[PDB]
């Protein structure tokens, strides 16, 4: 599993765990955003600049 | 051999404040430090390694801590009481210090025997001693994984005899073994077989001279029989008469026999029909003579078809033409073989083929290859089961021979020289034959099989000399097997598969660094440079201190002239790619699991990947489980402060950072990066600050100081230590709670299992099931 | 006398290993089925080390 | 940005002579017989040279 938790620590800035559910992280969730932000105006675009 | 550890490693401490408000139990696994920028992986397993040291796992080794227990003194209590781990007193002392501050009544006669009682020792169904101590929670697992991984090479003896009755060898005593032994015995072996292709198919040259070599010095010592040439010389002389006063062929076959090289010939005679192609060769003058074709005919004859390569052949057959046809080289020179059949047998002469050695199974099994059946070729092509040459016809060839008109068309002089030399040689081939098929039987069992089919005599540096070739056959000596002689060789196969074990663990090592170490090569200049230069940082690395590969690979691959360094360097470079599968060792389970355990969870072993800085005025949650003053632990670091999300900035930002000073207002999280840290617990109270400023600033860039906590316990009720907190410290510097420490109140969470094997089980250090004859 | 030199005494082992050693070491006293010499190998296989 | 011939016909992805018959073609030379009639070990001195 060496060549996976390295993946997703740089994806996720977190190393996986057996009892967490595996969300991808913070980039993840902005990723999803942005995505909802792209389709209508309407969408709220909350994702931060930093 | 096996280590008996009489003692489980718990890591556990136990810290209480002066008060006893306060206690609770830590695990120290010690402190390692991180390098940011470079793998972290490769880093956990050196780590891995001296984590391994310090738990006394890194050897083969079983638990033996059943005897460590005693007995209370109440008739009604039975049960034995452990020793190991944090002593349940100590726990009762912690606990009642607690109750005192509290004012709470100390731990009654009932509360007490439950506690006192929490480390036991009871057997289980299999008769195993199963420990309950208290004990830290990484130590208990990687100490419980290298126990299973350990207990997967121990075996009952009757098992391992099983594995290995294919073989022993006819010739040699049973062992009798006790029958504590044949009940309770047990042996630690390692029954995985390792290749050797590796090392002979990228160094072909080298193996095979180092082997043949060392084979040759063996044979060249067995004992002959003492028989001299007068009787031989004689009856060849009245054969073809033989004259003083005349010059005759039969002289110049009788002055050129010699049997100085006899020793080493025999010695060829048995690497022949020891291996499956082992190819001799042979130069004749430049002008044949009546020598070259006695010596060519014996080749042809008593050698095995395997040792003749059809070059070879071909030229046998060119200077038969030469000196019997009365014709030149040059003639004879784009001649094929079937062309030079007919000349020859046009003239008369019938020797013109070759003869296939008859195959002869090994009783036993060859070492190093299980499941397979060994064979070797019986010497003189003579049939085992009809006792005589292969050719049927043999005796007619012969007449023939010595009616035939050679060299001369009046006369017979040059067929009866050549008859009667024959004769005897084929007499001397059948009476000594069996000497000969013993004596290459016993060395046959020394090779494994992939020996046996993979060497091959690329240098051609045991080539025969004419004038010794046909002095052997005519002077052959009976082979005799001396005592001293037969106890040698038992000396030399206990040599022989010591040294095939080292080189299988040899090539296992070499195999696993070059697929860590090296990738796959560009066509282009910097893959090149980076290879070259990381090739010799390796090869520098593993000649330093006590080189990883032995000196029995060294000798292999020195054996052309070239250094111990050089030679590795060139093995390891062909390796780089390699298919050949390598089996995964017990010691290599343990490392990579101390490793995953390193990587997984961090702050047993001091370092974290995120750390928050906030300012004083900012309150944030924190660990107040342990009662510490201004806890620098978060249980978690928190996602948002004053429903706003906590800023992440990596390291190499932050370092760049101009701003600085407006960031830190606010506040912020550092990543990417491995921060070591280390905090010291004191009884007292005090001020819980850091050693170190949080920060640096120079020209170049911006770094963090080392971080050291001092850490206090709190009294709430400390006027002068509440304002000292709020006033004199501005930033604080939070990481999330070490998982190590535990609070006392939790001490149930310290209970874990070790099993040690039953002590009725005895180990045998030599598992051999044989003796020597004499 | 059952025995002229006893197989081993009870009161100095300790456990199941010390039976076997000591009946090692009093084996001259008893007529052997096979008298002991070096012992011959025919397997031998070297793990990789810490 | 440039382009050179690597030394010696050594393809780096192969690690090995350009000549897949190499290891072949230098035993044939070593059980060759050349100059038979004038010359003593051609073959085989010039295989060792080869190696």
């Amino acid at each position: 599993d060496v060549p996976f938790v390295q993946a997703y620590s740089k994806f996720a800035d977190d190393n996986p765990r057996h009892l967490r559910v595996k969300t991808g992280g913070k980039m993840a969730n902005a990723l999803t955003n942005v995505i909802r932000s792209y389709y209508s105006i309407n969408a709220p675009a909350i994702v931060p600049q930093v | 051999e096996l280590i008996k550890v009489p003692t489980i490693p718990h890591n556990l401490v136990l810290i209480q404040s002066d008060n006893g408000k306060h206690a609770l139990i830590k695990e120290d696994l010690g402190q390692w430090p991180v390098e940011t920028g470079i793998s972290l992986v490769n880093q956990a397993g050196v780590f891995a390694v001296q984590l391994a040291n310090k738990l006394g796992i890194d050897k083969p080794f079983v638990l033996d801590a059943g005897s460590n227990y005693f007995t209370d003194t109440s008739f009604i209590d039975t049960r034995k009481y452990c020793t190991d781990g944090l002593s349940p007193r100590e726990i009762q002392k912690a606990l009642n210090r607690q109750r005192a501050y509290y004012d709470r009544p100390e731990l009654t006669i009932s509360e007490n025997k439950t506690l006192l009682s929490q480390s036991i020792i009871y057997p289980d169904a299999d008769g195993n001693d199963v420990s309950i101590i208290f004990s830290g929670a990484m130590s208990h697992a990687i100490f419980t994984y290298a126990q299973s991984q350990w207990n997967k090479n121990i075996i009952k003896l009757d098992d391992y005899i099983r594995e290995i009755t294919l073989t022993v060898p006819k010739q040699y005593r049973p062992r009798r073994f006790k029958e504590i032994e044949h009940t309770h015995g047990y042996v630690y072996r390692e029954l995985n077989q390792g290749s050797l292709l590796p090392l002979v198919d990228a160094n072909l040259k080298e193996s095979s001279s180092y082997y043949f070599k060392k084979l040759m010095s063996s044979i060249s010592n067995v004992p002959v029989d003492a028989r001299t040439l007068q009787s031989a010389t004689a009856a060849l002389a009245a054969d073809t008469g033989q004259a003083v006063n005349r010059a005759q062929h039969v002289s110049m076959l009788t002055n050129r026999l010699t049997t100085a090289n006899a020793p080493t010939v025999r010695a060829i005679t048995v690497l022949t029909c020891m291996f499956k192609q082992f190819r001799i060769g042979m130069t004749y003058a430049l002008d044949p003579n009546i020598m070259d074709v006695a010596a060519a005919t014996c080749m042809l004859l008593f050698r095995p078809a395997q040792s003749i390569s059809d070059e070879q052949y071909r030229y046998c057959l060119q200077t038969m033409a030469v000196f019997l046809t009365n014709t030149t080289y040059d003639i004879v020179n784009n001649d094929t073989i079937d062309v030079l059949k007919m000349k020859l047998r046009n003239q008369g002469w019938p020797f013109v083929e070759r003869y296939n050695a008859v195959e002869i199974d090994m009783s036993v099994e060859p070492l190093r290859s299980p499941g397979q059946v060994g064979r070797y070729y019986n010497p003189f092509n003579i049939d085992p089961l009809t006792k005589k040459h292969v050719e049927d016809r043999l005796e007619e060839f012969i007449n023939q021979v010595q009616v035939g008109r050679f060299r001369n068309a009046s006369g017979n002089a040059v067929g009866t020289t050549l008859a009667a030399f024959l004769r005897a040689c084929r007499d001397k081939t059948s009476a000594n034959w069996r000497g000969y098929s013993v004596l290459v039987s016993r060395y046959r069992s020394l090779i494994p099989n992939e020996l046996f089919e993979s060497l091959r005599n690329i240098s051609g540096e045991y080539n025969i000399n004419p004038q010794d070739e046909h002095s052997f056959f005519f002077a052959l000596a009976q082979i005799n097997a001396d005592d001293e002689f037969i106890g040698a060789i038992d000396k030399e196969s206990a040599e022989y598969l010591d040294e095939y074990a080292t080189l299988a663990r040899d090539i296992s090592n070499s195999l696993t660094l070059v697929k860590a170490a090296f990738g796959p090569l560009e066509r282009t200049s910097g893959s090149i440079i980076n290879h070259a230069n990381n090739l010799n940082k390796v090869i520098n690395h593993v000649f330093a201190d006590k080189p990883l590969i032995s000196e029995t690979m060294l000798k292999i691959l020195t054996i052309d002239g070239t250094t111990g360094k050089d030679g590795y360097r060139n093995w390891l470079d062909k390796l780089v790619g390699h298919n050949y599968p390598v089996y995964v060792e017990p010691v290599v389970n343990i490392m990579n699991f101390i490793s995953a355990r390193f990587v997984a969870d961090s702050s047993y072993f001091g370092y974290t990947n995120e750390i928050m800085i906030m300012p004083n005025h900012i309150n944030v949650p924190v660990d107040d489980r342990f009662g510490f003053r201004d806890s620098p632990f978060c249980t978690s670091l928190p996602r948002t402060i004053m429903g706003n999300d906590v800023r992440r900035i990596s390291y190499n930002v932050f370092s760049m950072m101009e701003d600085i000073d407006d960031v830190i207002s606010e506040g912020f999280i550092l990543y990417d990066a491995y921060f070591n840290f280390s905090y010291d617990i004191m009884t007292t109270d005090g001020v819980t600050r850091l050693k170190e400023d949080i920060l640096i600033v120079t020209d170049t860039g911006n770094d963090i100081k080392p971080i050291h906590f001092y850490i206090y316990f709190e009294n709430r009720n400390d006027k002068k230590l509440r304002y000292e907190s709020k006033m004199n410290v501005s930033y604080r510097l939070y990481i999330k709670t070490p998982a190590c420490l535990l609070p006392l109140s939790d001490y149930m969470r310290a209970q874990h299992d070790y099993v040690s094997p039953s002590s009725s089980r005895v180990y045998i250090k030599d598992p051999a099931v044989v003796y020597t004859r004499s | 006398k059952l025995f002229e030199t006893s197989p081993f005494d009870p009161l100095t082992i300790k456990n199941n290993q010390d039976v076997v050693d000591k009946l090692y070491a009093t084996q001259s006293s008893s007529i052997q089925e096979v008298v002991p010499t070096k012992t011959f190998a025919t397997e031998l296989q070297f793990g990789v080390t810490s």
